[PDB]
């Protein structure tokens, strides 16, 4: 019996929307429906978020969320004013009955239908 | 002999719209190493396509008409041994794979028919 | 005696298929015959699967499996949906009773048989 | 048709081994015979394999008295002729990717030899 | 009364040759006779055998003994099928009644006599 | 046809030892034996042996009675066309490779007979 | 005396294929470094190999007919200690080692013989 | 024949030492001998070590009256002709891989030397 840290995520969640871009493009121009589902979740920050430096200053707020549903990289998760990328540190317990990810703010405006 | 891929195109390959269009072209080793020749065709109503193909190495790509570019759906290699009757999509699954060195052992039949000719052309002579 | 920590493995197993490759060559041509069986495992995550910069952005997803099994480097393991190369990270215990190993997804389709 | 192998396994002491476990596996989608597929057949008194397989590409591992793993001794293929009364070892020596592509070389050259010679003495003869 | 593991090292015993090698040349040829003993000792895994990177990816399996018996960095210990040279990372508690040492499989064929 | 190995295991000494048990395990399956098929032989009393081996090649160890785990004695390539009545030992140097120190031992040897020979004729002609 | 080599293609030289061949290049210290000699050798039925070998550095390599390449079997050093009959497979594990400088000190039983012949030859005066 | 070592085994200050626990092993495939064939002797009172000592190579170890591990002195080679009555310091000293080369490298040139003086008196002579 696998164990399952299913039910040692409930209390901790929060609501949530899971969003994943398919691109769609003809001719070579760029367009981007959008797939967007409420999801259950819980964040905790990632990378203590820093300010590095370069022409211009810039920061991106990391957050790694855990939840009972699946999530590929390639899909991003709003929780409070900025989605965040679903791109580093993450791993999946799928078996054991959950998965985790890092995650990078983007920081143009939040995809909500195109 | 030739064979004849016939079928209605689907799934994966796409709906079957009434104006797509396949092409096929054709890697025959001509003289150095190849010559690559083309041949473009297109469906009938309902999506149907109907087409003799000649036998070797394949590649097949797919795309409708006014579309702005082709689809990749893939190489085939026809061999002596393929079904005749069969839809695209399942001759797409048979692709080419590096076997070919080994079918070039297949000379010894050719051999063997030589040396067949051969023998019944000595003999007559008595 | 030898600890044997294969009684502490049993628990936590998932059925798994494990392959190799042998690979037969003719006047330089690759042919790749395989060999695959269905063994014992269990499985986590070995490296939080990232995603690396590029040309093109591209992730290979981490396991690391123990088995009671042997398990050389050269041989793939495949669990839900995509086999792992058995490259790094791993250490036979073997005298001890198991062995383990990283994984790498290979982004090839699954050798089922060639 | 689906052949027979008959042998005694013999411990390099002349001693027979009785309680053999020998595990054939099929991993080709071959007529009446699936991948992946396993069976097990255990040794009579006096060391004595004996058994029908189906034909097909099927891998066989050993288990001695008593062992943890699996022994493998390599991959058998077998066609729809092939020699019916045979010994395993001759059976893998004489079937298995390595030795089946090596053994088709050497026909080919015997072949392309006999084919060269029939072609000079008939050129001899006219 | 210094502090002795030894009786703290028997239990997890196991058998294993140890050899050393003292190289003989005569005009710059090289000989070596070999020196083989059957040794206490115990083996765990050392570096978790990875796969590296070249021209041709290669692997050499790192084992780390213990034993009551002295082992200087020029001598190899074989245990299952290839002797590992004792390289790295050891250590002398003699005046603590043992001694440690990684080891690194010389894929050269294991030196019998020579 | 199979061969078979009488001799007595002195101990360095000069000392025979009734406790050693040898074991050999096949190299690569042969006729009639298998890949890994392991076989142990005990010594009997006097230190002496007396056993049939069949031919094929194997991994030869031993252990001796006061001993925890195998030695690494060789491995031999036994065949037909070999002496049937033959030890132990002369069918492992026949079948691996001579020790260094041996042959060096000759070498001096040789070396030794051939000088004391040119002494005694410098002193013949002198 | 020049030995002699003769055996069944067995083992881990592969199958008894009747049409096997081996090759031996010799490297005969010519002048300055050596000079290498080819010889290529071919198997009667059976897979059986049967043939005198001159004394020194030969390397061994097999390969079948109609076969792609060859097989390195490997180097080995007949001298003037070898068994005579013997199987190939078993010589081939008497490979070269780097003894050949000591060996070049069995120049003393030549001076020896020389300073006999002197000898012999100064006394007869009187 | 096995040559036989006798000697007494005298501490650094003119007291001999009874209870010395001798080890010797064999290293080489040997007539009648074995690889990492291991044995013990203990000498008698007055610290008279004597024993004889089967041929080939073989190392050997000293444990003094009471010590943790085992002090190795060296690795004799005994061949069919070496002095029977000898102490086993002479032994070691004129039997080592590092010895016997230098021994048989000065032979070699002893004999050499003795060809040219022989060859130089026949010219002188004639």
């Amino acid at each position: 019996m696998l164990p399952n840290m299913r039910s040692a995520l409930k209390m901790f969640e929060q609501s949530v929307l899971l969003k994943s871009v398919e691109t769609i493009r003809v001719d070579f121009v760029d367009d981007i429906i959008i797939t967007a589902t409420p999801i259950r979740a819980v964040v905790q920050v990632a990378d203590k978020k820093k300010l590095n430096l370069d022409s211009l200053d810039w920061s991106k707020q990391y957050i790694w969320v855990h939840s009972g549903s699946k999530m590929e990289i390639g899909q991003f998760i709003e929780w409070h004013g900025k989605d965040f990328k679903l791109v580093a540190a993450g791993d999946d317990y799928s078996d054991y009955g959950y998965n985790a990810w890092y995650g990078e703010e983007t920081l143009k405006p939040v995809l909500v239908s195109s | 002999m030739s064979i004849q891929v016939t079928g209605i195109i689907e799934g994966p390959l796409g709906t079957p719209s009434p104006g797509i269009t396949i092409r096929v072209v054709s890697k025959i080793s001509y003289r150095n190493t190849y010559r690559l020749s083309t041949e473009d065709y297109v469906t009938t109503t309902g999506g149907a396509y109907d087409f003799q193909l000649n036998e070797g190495f394949h590649k097949i790509l797919i795309r409708y008409r006014g579309a702005s570019s082709f689809t990749k759906l893939g190489d085939v290699s026809v061999s002596d041994q393929t079904p005749s009757p069969i839809t695209l999509i399942n001759l797409l699954e048979s692709s080419s794979p590096k076997a070919l060195v080994v079918k070039l052992q297949e000379l010894a039949d050719e051999a063997s028919e030589s040396a067949q000719s051969a023998s019944d052309d000595a003999d007559q002579v008595t």
